[PDB]
């Protein structure tokens, strides 16, 4: 049980890596 | 020009330079206190 | 002042006579003890065989008595187990066996008496720290 | 070359990379401290060396090498000739003057530019051939003594061989190794525990035997490059610049130094221990040996003694070779030295042997190595991390292996910073990034 | 005027600034440096730890330390002229004292110095923020030199003002508080450590994305002290890590700010954590494990395997570390593995 | 096309691929992909490991009873030590499992691909055309990770004693060490804790000042941070009004006007100390442990006066004694 | 920024610096030394000298027991103590 809680965090975080890198707000050269 | 010898700057630089050598001498002295 | 005359005075013969000592001899004792090798023997234990220590009592119970400024001398000259049964000369530094342990060559009755007095003396000051290791350290 | 039209002071030697070096003499300049250092320390070493005291017990880094070459030793690791050692340092030392006497010149009073005096091979880096030919000389140069050693090994006195029949003893390498499978085979050998590609070397027959092969192999290269120009995929591949040359070249040391540090810590052959300390693993194996004896001699069966953990105190079992000492000592069941090999067997350590053919000359060498172990503090108080001050001793191996790593490491840091700055000239952005023509402020935005 | 004269004077430039603050910074801060120094050189610390704490006694740099008050005083400020010492600068120097001194005088040096960061800051038209960041240490030094001790038994168990004497402060925690395993302390290293990288990187990351705007092999001079001109292409930046690490520090106000945060923050998380240790509230615990540690004598995690090290650190040092308890542990009671 | 690889060649070196993948890339990229994959699982669900020379299995998997902190994937056993224990040398998959073979995989792998990242750390500074004394900063890091996973092991002979991959594991690798190396009393680690502490202080310093002399561009409702656009031509801070402050705050000349120098100081400090440190471990790797002053201070009679380091050492024995109880089958922890 | 307090290179490189100082610097170096040599430093800071850390016979530590009548303690220890 609690070890899923560990693995759930561990995972949803790897996906916070997904978005923050690929759907991150881009650098606008102006 | 003519800048004093008793400068704010100096009082400090001194409180240190006086002891330091007082100490350094104290220590170089201990270097032999055998027995 | 602290390393006093009689505290530097120790038993000579299994018969009582005391040789007292000097600050000179004591020193050679230190210089020696370490050069004669504390490599197994460092502090007051015995790394090759931890079961035997150099504490005053231990040397007394030895055979023949080995607490005599004398005793240790025979030993260093010729070694014997705690049995006094078979000569251990080949596995232990000894003048009998110099060709094995070089350090033991430059050794003399002068140098010996010293390294000896060092052994019977150290306990007197260090207390138990002499026999024990690690634990007391 | 003054300041402006040069680098800053800390990058001093860079202004010497300009035009044609004013001094080879720098390199020679120190090519002396290096040889002079042998002259001082060697003198200094013997200057403190006693013949009885175990060579490694008297901080002898330099002296042990002479011994390992057969000089001033003979029977056992005992030193008979205090002379030979003295000789070598005296010579080098003095030898250094000429080396420095000249470098010191070449740098201030000679051609501030040998680019012009050129002629004799001369100077300029981009010059792809002057460089192929130069290294070429220094290639015949090395292999030169590869043989020099083979000679000392085969024609002047021999080397020290701990394995050597009787026991450690100056012996002459009669029959070096032919078979290329062997001499070369090491490179192809495992890198990990059990077989180090360079390190693993039982005897001298393969050493001097291999060196031979290297002298010629190496000479064949100087002879080679000296005659020709590097091919086109070569030019295409590697940046050519004085710096860039140091850049590569420097990272051959880095690697190599590790290869030393990793070697001086592990071998009993080329580093006898009678001159250096007993090798790390040897130690925790020596302990084993000493106590296997202590009890067996005290009346214990040893072989059939069930140990605390479930394994057995004195004897244990390894996965590939069946039998070895057991403790935590296991890690070193790969250790091999003459003091423990007699008591060896087909399947591994032999119970029958270890029980009755274990002689005295071993219990005492075994005990020396149990004590004298590669363990000490900078303080130089040899022993466990927590030992009382008294017996002090730091293994030559400690200092040797340690240093070279930190240096060899640092060098790897070098191979980088000199490649990092040199791969930069290659396009010119090494000075910086041009404020009006930068590749990035004009490129398809990643997104 | 009368005030402003004092102001006017002490307030303007003269190299080594001296301000409304200095009045407490300089004096406290000085004594403090001295306070520690004198001890290491001449003062002994024997009458409190039976331990030598001075060059004069033979101690070295890594040995010397200005003791800490015997467990007999507790938290008494131990005053030079107080009931305990009675202005007897030798006894007062003997009962330790210098400690409370160094620590208290010191405690001000910080208060004082941070103020100075404000004073000079409000005078130069900048954001004090630096002065804020400086809480980072005040909190630490407060908790770790006053709070923790104040929470325990005596000034004794408080830091040591030593080189090694301070290393003891570590182990002792690991061994008794098993700090190493305390969340709060963790962020404490998460910030220091995490920040160091942040520092070493911005520093170098900057150096390399430097516009060659000088001539030759000295990009150190080519920089303009005079005016505005982004020296490091912020553009050659993002498009670098964005492709090498996946992320881009696009902006410099935040970058050069987030660097303020990292540490200061962790430190606080440390100061909190230790506050815990003050009232022995520590993270040694970890029931879930220990409860199952009872049965299953064969299940073993590092936690336990580690926790055991601690248990040794106690049994061996306590007797000599905490002398005022006259601990006595017979040969037998000491925990040891089979062998040594 | 003349050859189809031609495109593979520019792609790898695509100076515009969202995520650059150099030639190092082509090795890094997966070396870590395999390394990570083994890891993430070993943690989530992996059997115990005999680690120490015996047959005492140490569990380190969440599914086997680990809190995230107790978590850790364990090393290879003193049985293998240095021999190469790859997945095929082991008979049953479970052998590799028990004898702790994941370690080598994870360690060897990342510990490798890591370096290539170090290379590909610079490969972008070449395709991008920027000074590259950057990749080096990264060294110190990789050096240590290499030190704590590859030198020390070769030093003591077994991967057994190499900082176990896991949280509480490190703590272990540590406390032990102190005991066998008195690392804390080691001149190197010092210069290590030196910079780290520094950098962590400088990281807050340089970050402090900048934001402290930030400049104008906002209301009070607006976020002051907004005052800036990516690709600004002139820096946002007022350097003169910064040094003009900091310099003053004690000494005036112990300050930096040379932004290039300062940002540099930030680089080298952390990066240099960390090195020494990385070397510290690598130094004691072959037993040149920290200092040692036990019984080094004595009086006349010889009665011994404990040095404040003797306590260090006292607490040290407490450590020496316990660590790895059962295996140690002899008087001297010669490994 | 505009700075104007009496310059350093000036005096470290000054002829007078070295002449006032040459004589006075070691006066401190010497002063410290004497402070140690007389052996007053000891009595100055209670700091015991090797000759007198432990009494002659006893093996115990002269530890301050009660914070309020501490002054006595020290004595009674320094007392019996040589
Ligand atoms: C198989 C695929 C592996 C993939 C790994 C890829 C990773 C990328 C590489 C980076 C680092 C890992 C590479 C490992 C190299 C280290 C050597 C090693 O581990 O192998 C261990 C061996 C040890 O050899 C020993 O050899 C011994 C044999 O000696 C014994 O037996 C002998 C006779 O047989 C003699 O009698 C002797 O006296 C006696 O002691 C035993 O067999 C031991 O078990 C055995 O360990 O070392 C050696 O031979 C090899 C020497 C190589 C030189 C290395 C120099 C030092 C290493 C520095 C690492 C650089 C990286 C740094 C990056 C960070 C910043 C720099
Ligand atoms: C392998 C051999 C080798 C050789 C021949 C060179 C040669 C060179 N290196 Mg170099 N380097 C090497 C290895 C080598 N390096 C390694 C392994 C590293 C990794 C750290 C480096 C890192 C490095 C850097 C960062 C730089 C160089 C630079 C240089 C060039 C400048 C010359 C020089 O620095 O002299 C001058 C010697 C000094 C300045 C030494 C003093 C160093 C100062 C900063 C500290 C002073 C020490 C002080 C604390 C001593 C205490 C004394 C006490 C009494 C006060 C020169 C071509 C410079 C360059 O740009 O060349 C292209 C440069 O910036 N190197
Ligand atoms: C470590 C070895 C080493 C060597 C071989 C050199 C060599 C050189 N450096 Mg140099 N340098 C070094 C370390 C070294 N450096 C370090 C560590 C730093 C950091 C401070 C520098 C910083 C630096 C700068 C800024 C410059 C050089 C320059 C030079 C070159 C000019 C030499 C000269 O003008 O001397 C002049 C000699 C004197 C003024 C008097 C010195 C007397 C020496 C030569 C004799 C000593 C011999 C010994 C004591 C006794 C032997 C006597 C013998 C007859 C038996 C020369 C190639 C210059 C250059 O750019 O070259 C083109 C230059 O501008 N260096
Ligand atoms: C290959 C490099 C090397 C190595 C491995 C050694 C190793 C040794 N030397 Mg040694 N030495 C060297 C070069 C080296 N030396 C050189 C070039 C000189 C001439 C100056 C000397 C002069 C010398 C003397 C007079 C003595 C020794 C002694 C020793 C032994 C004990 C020294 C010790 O314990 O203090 C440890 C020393 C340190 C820990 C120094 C601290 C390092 C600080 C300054 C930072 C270093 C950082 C940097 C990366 C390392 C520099 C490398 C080194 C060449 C300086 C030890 C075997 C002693 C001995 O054994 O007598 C027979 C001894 O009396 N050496
Ligand atoms: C270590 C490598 C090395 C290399 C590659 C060189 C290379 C060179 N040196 Mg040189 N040198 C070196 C080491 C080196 N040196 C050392 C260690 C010293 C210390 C003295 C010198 C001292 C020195 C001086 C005083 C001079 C040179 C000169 C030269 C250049 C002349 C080349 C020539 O035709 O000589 C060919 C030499 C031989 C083939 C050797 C012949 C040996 C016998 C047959 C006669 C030599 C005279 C006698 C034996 C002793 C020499 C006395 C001396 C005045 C030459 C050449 C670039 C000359 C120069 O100015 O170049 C521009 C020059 O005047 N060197
Ligand atoms: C590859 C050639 C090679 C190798 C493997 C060795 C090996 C050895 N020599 Mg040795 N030696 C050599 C060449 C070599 N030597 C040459 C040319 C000379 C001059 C004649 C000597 C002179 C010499 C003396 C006087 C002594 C030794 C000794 C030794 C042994 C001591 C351990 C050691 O440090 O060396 C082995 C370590 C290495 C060889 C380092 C390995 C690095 C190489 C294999 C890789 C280099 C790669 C590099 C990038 C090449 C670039 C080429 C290009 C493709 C870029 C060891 C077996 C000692 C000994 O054993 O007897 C007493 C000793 O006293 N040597
Ligand atoms: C001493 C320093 C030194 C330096 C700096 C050089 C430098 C050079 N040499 Mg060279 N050389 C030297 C010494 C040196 N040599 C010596 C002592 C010899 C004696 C023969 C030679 C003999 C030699 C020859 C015959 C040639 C060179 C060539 C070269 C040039 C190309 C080398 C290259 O880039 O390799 C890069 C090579 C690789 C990166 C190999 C990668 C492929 C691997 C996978 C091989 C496969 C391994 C295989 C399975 C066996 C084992 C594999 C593994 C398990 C170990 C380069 C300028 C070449 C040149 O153009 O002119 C001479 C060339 O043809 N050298
Ligand atoms: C200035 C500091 C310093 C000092 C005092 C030393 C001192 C020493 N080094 Mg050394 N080393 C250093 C820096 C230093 N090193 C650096 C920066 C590197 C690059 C990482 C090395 C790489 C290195 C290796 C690979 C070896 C040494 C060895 C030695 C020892 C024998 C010297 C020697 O080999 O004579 C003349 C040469 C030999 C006796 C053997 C030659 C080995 C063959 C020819 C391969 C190539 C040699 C090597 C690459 C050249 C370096 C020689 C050295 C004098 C710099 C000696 C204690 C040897 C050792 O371990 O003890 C015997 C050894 O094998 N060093
Ligand atoms: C590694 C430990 C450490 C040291 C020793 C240290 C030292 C210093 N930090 C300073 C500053 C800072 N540190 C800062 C954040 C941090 N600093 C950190 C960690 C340290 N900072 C970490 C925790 C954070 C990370 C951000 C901020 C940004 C600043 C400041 O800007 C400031 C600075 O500008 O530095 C240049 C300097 C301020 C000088 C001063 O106030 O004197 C004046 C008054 C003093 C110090 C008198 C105090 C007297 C008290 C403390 C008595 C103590 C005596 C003992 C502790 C001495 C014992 C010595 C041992 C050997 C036992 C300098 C003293
Ligand atoms: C660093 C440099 C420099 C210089 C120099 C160099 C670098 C080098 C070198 C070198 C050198 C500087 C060398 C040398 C030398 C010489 C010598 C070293 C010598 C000698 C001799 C001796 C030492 C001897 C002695 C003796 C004898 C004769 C015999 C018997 C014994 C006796 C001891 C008596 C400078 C600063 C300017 C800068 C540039 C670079
Ligand atoms: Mn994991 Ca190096 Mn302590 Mn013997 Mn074990
Ligand atoms: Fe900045």
């Amino acid at each position: 049980m609690e070890t899923i809680t560990y693995v759930f965090i561990f995972a949803c975080i790897i996906a916070l890596f997904f978005f923050a890198i690929f759907f991150r707000e881009p650098p606008r050269i102006t | 020009v003519s800048y004093p010898i008793f400068t704010v700057r100096w009082v400090a630089v001194h409180t240190l330079a006086v002891p330091t050598i007082f100490f350094l001498g104290a220590i170089a002295a201990m270097q032999f206190i055998q027995r | 002042a602290e390393l006093t005359p009689e505290v530097l005075t120790v038993p000579l013969n299994s018969e009582g006579k005391t040789i007292t000592l000097t600050e000179k001899q004591y020193l050679e004792g230190k210089r020696l003890f370490q050069y004669a090798c504390a490599s197994c023997h460092v502090g007051g234990i015995t790394k090759t065989n931890p079961s035997l220590d150099l504490r005053t009592e231990t040397l007394a119970l030895a055979t023949p008595p080995r607490d005599n400024i004398e005793g240790l001398v025979d030993y260093m000259k010729n070694p014997t187990t705690y049995d006094g049964e078979q000569e251990i000369a080949e596995v232990h530094p000894s003048l009998r066996s110099a060709d094995i342990f070089p350090k033991m060559r430059n050794l003399t009755e002068k140098d010996l008496v010293a390294i000896a007095g060092h052994i019977l003396v150290e306990p007197k000051i260090l207390g138990d720290k002499w026999g024990g290791g690690k634990v007391y350290y | 070359d003054q300041e402006s039209s040069g680098f800053a002071w800390w990058a001093g030697n860079a202004r010497l990379i300009n035009l044609s070096g004013k001094l080879l003499g720098a390199h020679v300049a120190h090519a002396g401290l290096i040889v002079f250092w042998a002259g001082a320390m060697t003198l200094f070493e013997l200057a403190h060396f006693i013949p009885e005291k175990p060579m490694y017990e008297q901080g002898l880094i330099l002296i042990p090498h002479i011994a390992t070459l057969g000089w001033g030793v003979g029977p056992g690791g005992e030193v008979v000739d205090t002379f030979p050692f003295f000789v070598v340092g005296v010579v080098h030392l003095i030898s250094s003057a000429v080396l420095g006497f000249g470098g010191v010149y070449h740098a201030i009073r000679g051609p501030e530019t040998l680019e012009e005096y050129s002629s004799f091979f001369g100077y300029d880096w981009k010059d792809k051939n002057k460089m192929t030919t130069i290294l070429g000389f220094h290639l015949i140069v090395l292999g030169i003594g590869a043989l020099l050693l083979v000679a000392k090994a085969m024609f002047f006195g021999g080397l020290y061989d701990t394995w050597a029949p009787g026991g450690g003893d100056v012996r002459v390498i009669t029959n070096p190794t032919l078979d290329p499978r062997v001499i070369f085979g090491y490179l192809l050998k495992s890198p990990f525990g059990g077989e180090g590609w360079i390190v693993s070397v039982n005897n001298l027959e393969d050493v001097v035997g291999g060196h031979i092969w290297i002298g010629l192999i190496c000479i064949a290269g100087g002879i080679w490059h000296i005659l020709t120009t590097p091919f086109g995929w070569a030019r295409r591949a590697f940046i050519w610049s004085g710096e860039a040359y140091l850049s590569y070249s420097l990272g051959a040391l880095s690697m190599m130094g590790f290869i030393a540090t990793c070697f001086v810590w592990f071998n009993n052959t080329v580093y006898p221990s009678e001159f250096y300390g007993p090798t790390g693993p040897e130690a925790s194996q020596a302990q084993a040996m000493t106590f296997l004896i202590r009890d067996q001699k005290l009346g214990a069966n040893v072989g059939s003694a069930q140990g605390p953990t479930g394994l057995g105190k004195y004897l244990m079992r390894s996965p590939t070779g069946e039998i070895i000492f057991g403790g935590e000592t296991m890690r070193f069941w790969d250790f091999r030295g003459p003091w423990l090999e007699p008591l060896r067997g087909p399947n591994g350590l032999d119970l029958n042997k270890i029980k009755n053919d274990i002689q005295p000359w071993q219990e005492r060498r075994a005990a020396e190595y149990m004590t004298h172990a590669p363990l000490g503090s900078l303080n130089s108080v040899g022993g466990v991390a927590t030992e009382i001050n008294s017996v002090n001793f730091v293994s030559p191996r400690s200092w040797l292996a340690t240093s070279h790593f930190v240096l060899a490491f640092f060098f790897l840091v070098g191979h980088l910073w000199h490649a990092g700055r040199a791969r930069a000239a290659a396009a010119g952005f090494e000075k910086g990034i041009d404020r009006e023509s930068e590749p990035v402020l004009s490129m398809p935005s990643l997104d | 005027g009368w005030f402003d004269i004092l102001d006017d004077w002490l307030k303007r430039d003269r190299f080594v600034f001296v301000g409304w603050s200095g009045i407490l910074l300089f004096p406290c801060a000085y004594l403090a440096l001295g306070g520690w120094l004198t001890g290491t050189t001449f003062v002994t610390s024997w009458y409190t730890h039976g331990l030598a704490s001075s060059y004069l006694e033979g101690c070295n740099f890594l040995t010397v330390a200005v003791s800490t008050p015997a467990n007999s005083m507790g938290h008494s400020l131990l005053l030079l002229w107080g009931p305990e010492a009675q202005g007897d600068f030798t006894r007062w120097c003997q009962l330790g004292g210098l400690w409370t001194f160094i620590a208290l005088h010191g405690a001000f040096g910080l208060i004082g110095f941070m103020l100075r960061q404000f004073e000079i800051a409000r005078l130069v038209g900048v954001r004090p923020y630096n002065a804020i960041a400086f809480s980072a240490p005040i909190a630490v030094f407060v908790s770790v030199f006053l709070i923790y001790p104040l929470g325990q038994s005596s000034w004794f168990f408080a830091p040591s003002f030593g080189v090694a004497a301070i290393f003891r402060f570590l182990l002792f925690f690991q061994g008794f508080h098993n700090w190493t395993l305390n969340p709060f302390h963790m962020m404490g290293v998460a910030g220091v450590l995490g920040g160091a990288l942040l520092c070493a990187i911005h520093g170098a990351t900057v150096e390399n994305t430097l516009f060659q705007d000088g001539e030759g092999a000295s990009t150190f001079r080519a920089f303009n002290p005079t005016q505005a001109e982004e020296t490091y292409s912020m553009v050659t930046a993002n498009r670098f890590w964005s492709q090498i690490f996946g992320i881009a520090f696009s902006n410099k106000r935040w970058l050069h700010f987030f660097m303020l945060f990292v540490p200061v923050t962790g430190l606080w998380m440390s100061a909190i954590g230790v506050v815990g240790l003050a009232l022995n509230l520590r993270s040694y615990d970890f029931i879930s494990q220990e409860i199952r540690a009872a049965e299953d004598p064969e299940f073993e995690t590092f936690y336990t395997k580690n926790l055991l090290l601690n248990e040794g650190i106690r049994a061996w040092m306590a007797p000599q570390d905490q002398p005022h308890e006259n601990f006595v542990f017979p040969e037998e009671v000491l925990p040891r593995g089979n062998a040594l | 096309s003349a050859n189809l690889w031609e495109r593979f060649c520019n792609w790898v070196t695509s100076t515009d691929n969202r995520l650059y993948v150099g030639w190092f890339g082509v090795i890094m990229i997966p070396t870590l992909l395999a390394a990570t994959i083994c890891f993430v699982i070993a943690f989530i669900a992996a059997p115990p490991v005999d680690i120490d020379g015996i047959r005492e299995p140490v569990s380190g998997s969440l599914l086997y009873g680990n809190n995230i902190i107790t978590g850790a994937v364990v090393p290879s056993s003193n049985a293998i030590g240095l021999h190469f224990y790859p997945i095929w040398e082991a008979a049953s998959l479970d052998e590799w499992l028990y004898n702790g073979g994941p370690y080598q995989l994870i360690i060897f792998h990342f510990l490798l691909g890591a370096s290539c990242y170090m290379g590909r750390q610079w490969e972008l500074s070449y395709r991008l055309g920027m000074r590259p004394w950057i990749c080096v900063a990264y060294s110190a890091p990789l050096a240590s990770a290499f030190a704590v996973f590859l030198i020390y092991p070769i030093g003591q002979g077994s991967f057994s004693d190499g900082m176990p991959l896991g949280i509480s594991g490190t703590f272990n690798f540590m406390i032990v060490f102190q005991a066998e190396h008195n690392i804390l009393m080691h001149p190197f680690h010092q210069l290590g804790v030196a910079g780290v502490f520094g950098g962590a202080l400088f990281c807050a310093m340089h970050g402090s000042l900048v934001t402290s002399s930030l400049i104008r561009e906002t209301t009070e409702t607006e976020s002051a941070n907004y005052g800036y656009k990516f690709g600004q031509e002139e820096e946002t801070y007022n350097i003169v009004a910064a040094h003009g402050y900091f310099g003053r705050l004690i000494f005036q000349y112990a300050s930096f006007n040379n932004s290039r120098s300062l940002h540099f100081f930030l680089a080298a400090w952390r990066v240099v100390g960390v090195w020494f440190a990385a070397l510290g471990i690598s130094t004691m790797a072959f037993n040149l442990n920290g200092f040692n002053f036990n019984h080094s201070v004595i009086d006349a009679k010889g009665n011994v006066i404990n040095t404040w380091a003797d306590i260090i050492n006292r607490a040290n024995l407490g450590m020496e004694v316990m660590h790895e109880r059962n295996a140690h089958n002899f008087p001297l922890d010669l490994a | 920024g505009t700075t104007g307090e009496r310059p350093f290179s000036d005096i470290i490189t000054s002829v007078r610096y070295w002449v006032i100082h040459s004589i006075t610097i070691p006066a401190l170096f010497i002063a410290g030394w004497l402070f140690v040599s007389t052996g007053l430093a000891y009595d100055v800071f209670g700091t015991p000298r090797p000759d007198s850390y432990y009494a002659q016979e006893q093996r115990s530590i002269p530890l301050v027991t009660d914070r309020f009548e501490a002054k006595q303690q020290v004595e009674t220890f320094l007392e019996q103590l040589k």
